[PDB]
């Protein structure tokens, strides 16, 4: 095809835009996930590594 | 770094091409390849390298 | 930390590396001269 793709690259940047909304909402909930392991395990104290 | 101090090089620029679709003329053509593709010519030079 | 000596800063140093040959070494080109083909 001699035509250019079109209107259709784009979609290629949504789609990793949207994939970048995602992996935040999925790293949040991760993210507390292991807060809740965490701070249930008892780590009340500041420190590092943990 | 890389130092070539007396070599000939020779670079080929390749097939600069898009692989797009290209019309054609079917109506009426011809073909016509001569004997340079394969250097058979200027006289038979393969047993004709002497002439004298 | 008691004593800061110096762990992670370093003089770098980024020594030649220059490689050359000519089509044919003198060794070769006094034995075989090269001829253009």
């Amino acid at each position: 095809t001699d035509e250019g793709p079109g209107e259709v690259v784009k979609a290629l940047t949504v789609n990793t835009n949207i994939r970048n909304s995602n992996n935040a909402v999925k790293r949040m909930l991760n993210y507390l996930a292991q807060l809740r392991e965490v701070v249930h395990n008892g780590y009340n104290r500041p420190k590092f590594g943990i | 770094t890389n130092v070539v101090t007396n070599t000939p090089i020779d670079v080929c620029k390749g097939p600069d091409v898009d692989g797009t679709a290209d019309k054609i003329n079917d109506k009426k053509i011809h073909v016509s390849q001569g004997l340079k593709e394969f250097q058979v010519a200027k006289g038979d030079r393969v047993e004709n390298e002497i002439t004298e | 930390n008691y004593n800061e000596k110096s762990q992670r800063d370093f003089r770098v140093v980024t020594i030649g590396y220059n490689l050359a040959a000519s089509r044919q070494d003198e060794f070769a080109e006094r034995i075989y001269p090269t001829t253009v083909i």
